[PDB]
This record gives structure tokens, C-alpha cells and sequence, in this order.
């Protein structure tokens, strides 16, 4: 193609690819919305790029290093920070309640 | 009228009229990899049924202006918040150490 | 835990192609046919 | 009344209209990918790009996670609005001010 192309009715693409010399860029006004289904055709999960804030709606959110070790995952049981290391960079810094147990302070 | 592509689409720009919404559905999953010249995935985002997974080397939120409100690398946990606060009654337990350069009761 | 309904969404099912055979059948024989009976006319009244 | 291409097509710039949602296959997938270039996801000012290594979120709030089935936001960006919980797994700390009461082995 050379121009624009509209659309009207749903686009039951297979797999959306992007130019080797360009950037793929999706674009909206109001929200940009990706859901996905189960096995029943249900919305279950899904993010949305919103006006102001990005709401990521699901059961279990995770965050993974690239060959698979998991790095961070918050769910409905308690936040899990799996690479053994936090640094807060807030001037007021952590506010203990009663004591802490460490071996070695630095 | 509806069309479907049986072959890999090439495209753009996905852009989207003034006051109309922009819409991703699928049925299993929403794959989003990015691809190097010999294509091995190298940066993924799974959004699951009940999953939604990001992959890479490193995940970052900031602001507009600048500023690392979070960011999960492989090393540490960076967290943008300016005062942490941890409310155990019989204390915490950190098995390697602490880094702080003050400590004041 | 379900947001939205969207009763919308329906993927084209699994539609074969449609036949081409009979239609292309259909419009290859009644050429062919006319010109067999053209041959046959010129045959007839060129011969005679 | 339903176009079905079987071809490497390259559609430039889409403009949906009207009740175009872009969506997979019948019960495959829906993989988008992005050939040596990032994938740039855009409202207005709010921005999450796919880039090589990093995957970056821009924001004047930053990301906020809750499950849907009870709608309690499990992980918000907004400190100021919801305060932060330290997450169980964590060896080291490294803050700028520790104002604990009594340090043991
Ligand atoms: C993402 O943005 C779109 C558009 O800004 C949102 O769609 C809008 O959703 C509201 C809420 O239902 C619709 O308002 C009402 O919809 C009913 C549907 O029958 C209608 O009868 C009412 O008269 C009223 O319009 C609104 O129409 C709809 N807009 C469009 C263009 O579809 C969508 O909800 C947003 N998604 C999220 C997750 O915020
Ligand atoms: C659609 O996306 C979902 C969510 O990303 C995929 O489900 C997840 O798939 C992975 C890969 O198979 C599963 O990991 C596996 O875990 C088992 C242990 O249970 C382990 O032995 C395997 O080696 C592998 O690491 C993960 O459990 C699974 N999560 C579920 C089912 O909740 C799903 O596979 C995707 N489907 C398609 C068609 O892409
Ligand atoms: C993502 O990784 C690429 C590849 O390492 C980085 O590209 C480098 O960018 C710097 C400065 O822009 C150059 O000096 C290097 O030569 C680049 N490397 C290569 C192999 O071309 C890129 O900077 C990384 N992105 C971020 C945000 O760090
Ligand atoms: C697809 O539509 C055709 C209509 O000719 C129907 O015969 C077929 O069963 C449908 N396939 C599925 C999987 O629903």
C-alpha cells in the first residue's frame, strides 16, 4: 500500500508484524485496551494504557528475567521480590517498628 | 465487511479516530516479542488469561519529567517510594544485610 | 472474576474454500459446447 | 461479505473506524511483533514502549495492579495514596535512612 487504509467491522488478523525501518506505533484518544480469554470465551485479564494511569486487571502479576528466572510477583497472597535485593531511593528512608535481625551492616 | 489475514500483516501505524477507542482481543493468549536480526526473542510481554508476564532484562516505570517510580532488574529492586514503612509487631529478619548510611532510634 | 461480556467477538469459523469446480465447469462447457456446434455448422454449410 | 487474504500484506497505515477491534484467529493466538524496532504503545501522554532490553512505562501516576474478582488494588504506584508493604524474599536493604530501635544477630 502507499496512503492510509480505513477499516470498518472487527480485523480477525493472524499476526500483526511491524517495518524493518520503522516503529511500530498503536495509537488511540480515549484508551488502548488488550484482554484475553479462557476457555469458556470469558474476559478474565487485561491491561489497559488509560489516560493517566496503566491498570493491569489479573490474577497473578509477574515479572521475569529473559531466560526465565522470576525476578518479582505480586498475587493475591503477598508481593514476592525473588532477586534477594530492595533499595528504597526515598530521603525519608525505612521506618522500622521494633528490631532487626541481620548479620552484617554495611 | 470482516477480513481475516492468513499470512503475517505488515503495518505502520495503528492510529485511531478522535473519540473512538482502540481495541486488542484474542482467544488463548496476546504475545507481544520483539525480535534481533538473526530473530531470537529478546524483550516478551505474555498477557495471559490470569497471567500477565513481562520478560527482558529490565522493567522501568517513570514519570514524564524522569523519574524511577519503580524498576526490576536482574541485579536489585529500585522503588521510587519516599518513605517505606514496615509495620511487624515481633520484628524482621533480613538474612544477608542492611545498606544504609545513617542509622538514628 | 469476569469484567466484560462483549458478546461481539466471533473469529470466522473454519470456512473451506468455496467450490470453483462446478461454477467453472458450467462456464467452460457452454463456450465449448457452442463451438462444437459452430464447428459442426461450418462442417455442414461449407462442406455442402 | 468476508475478504480472506493469503498473502504477505503490508496495509501501511490502518484506520479503524467503526466497530473494528483487531483481533486473533480463530482459537490460535494474537502475536505482535516487532522486526529490530520497539513497539510503542500511546494515550496522549501515557506511553508503555517494548524497546530492546528495557521495557519502559511513562506516566504522571505509573502502573497500578488489583484483581479483578475482589477489586483491591494489590500494587499501586501512587505512594502517596496507598503506602508500600515491603514484600517477603528480600536478603538485603539498601535505604538512604534506617530510624529502627535496636539491631541484633
Ligand atoms: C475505554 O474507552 C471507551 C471509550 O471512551 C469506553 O467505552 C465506553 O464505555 C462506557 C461505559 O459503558 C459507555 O457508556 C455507556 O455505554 C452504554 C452501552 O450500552 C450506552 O448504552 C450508554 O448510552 C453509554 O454510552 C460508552 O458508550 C463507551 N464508549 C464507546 C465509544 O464505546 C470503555 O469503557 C473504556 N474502557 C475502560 C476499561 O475504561
Ligand atoms: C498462554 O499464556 C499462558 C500464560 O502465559 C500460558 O500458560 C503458562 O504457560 C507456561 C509455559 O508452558 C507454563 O509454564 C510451565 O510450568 C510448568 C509447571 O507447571 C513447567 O513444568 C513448564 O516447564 C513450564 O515452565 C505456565 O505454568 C502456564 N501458566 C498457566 C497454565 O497458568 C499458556 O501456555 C499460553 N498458551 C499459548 C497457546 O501460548
Ligand atoms: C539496549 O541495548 C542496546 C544494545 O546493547 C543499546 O545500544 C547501545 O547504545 C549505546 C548508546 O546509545 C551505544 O553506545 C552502543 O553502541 C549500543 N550498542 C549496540 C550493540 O549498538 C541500547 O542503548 C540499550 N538501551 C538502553 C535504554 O540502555
Ligand atoms: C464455520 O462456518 C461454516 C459455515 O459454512 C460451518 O459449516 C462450520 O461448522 C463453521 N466452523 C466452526 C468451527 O464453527
Amino acid at each position: 500500500l502507499e496512503g492510509e487504509s480505513e477499516f470498518l467491522f472487527p480485523l480477525y488478523a493472524k499476526e500483526i508484524r511491524s517495518r524493518v525501518d520503522s516503529s511500530l506505533l498503536l495509537q488511540s484518544t480515549q484508551n488502548v485496551t488488550v484482554s484475553a480469554r479462557n476457555s469458556e470465551g470469558e474476559v478474565t485479564g487485561r491491561v489497559k494504557v488509560g489516560a493517566q494511569m496503566v491498570e493491569v486487571q489479573s490474577q497473578h502479576f509477574q515479572i521475569n528475567s529473559e531466560d526465565g528466572k522470576p525476578l518479582f510477583s505480586a498475587e493475591e497472597q503477598d508481593v514476592v521480590v525473588g532477586t534477594g535485593r530492595l533499595r528504597v531511593t526515598g530521603p525519608e528512608g525505612a521506618l522500622f517498628e521494633h528490631s532487626v535481625e541481620t548479620p552484617l551492616v554495611r | 465487511g470482516d477480513s481475516e489475514f492468513l499470512q503475517p500483516l505488515y503495518a505502520k501505524e495503528i492510529k485511531s479516530r478522535p473519540g473512538n477507542a482502540l481495541y486488542f482481543k484474542s482467544a488463548r493468549n496476546v504475545t507481544v516479542n520483539i525480535l534481533n536480526d538473526q530473530t531470537k526473542v529478546l524483550t516478551q510481554l505474555v498477557t495471559g488469561p490470569k497471567a500477565v508476564e513481562a520478560y527482558g532484562k529490565r522493567f522501568e516505570v517513570k514519570t514524564v519529567s524522569g523519574k524511577l517510580l519503580f524498576s526490576a532488574d536482574d541485579s536489585e529492586v529500585v522503588v521510587g517510594a519516599e518513605r517505606l514503612r514496615v509495620l511487624g509487631a515481633e520484628g524482621t529478619v533480613f538474612p544477608k544485610s542492611i545498606e544504609t548510611p545513617n542509622v538514628r532510634a | 472474576g469476569i469484567l466484560e461480556h462483549d458478546p461481539f467477538f466471533c473469529p470466522p469459523t473454519e470456512a473451506t474454500d468455496r467450490d470453483f469446480l462446478t461454477d467453472a465447469l458450467v462456464t467452460l462447457l457452454v463456450p465449448l459446447l457452442v463451438a462444437l456446434l459452430l464447428t459442426l455448422l461450418l462442417a455442414y454449410i461449407m462442406c455442402f | 461479505g468476508l475478504l480472506r487474504f493469503k498473502q504477505v500484506s503490508d496495509m501501511g497505515v490502518i484506520h479503524p473506524l467503526y466497530k473494528s477491534t483487531v483481533g486473533g484467529r480463530r482459537n490460535e493466538n494474537l502475536v505482535i511483533t516487532g522486526n529490530n524496532q520497539p513497539i510503542v504503545f500511546q494515550q496522549g501522554t501515557t506511553k508503555l514502549s517494548v524497546e530492546k532490553n528495557k521495557t519502559s512505562i511513562t506516566s504522571d501516576i505509573g502502573m497500578q495492579f488489583f484483581d479483578p474478582r475482589t477489586h483491591n488494588i494489590l500494587f499501586s504506584t501512587d505512594y502517596e495514596t496507598h503506602e508500600f508493604h515491603l514484600p517477603s524474599g528480600v536478603k538485603s536493604l539498601n535505604v538512604q535512612k534506617a530510624s529502627t530501635e535496636r539491631i541484633t544477630s
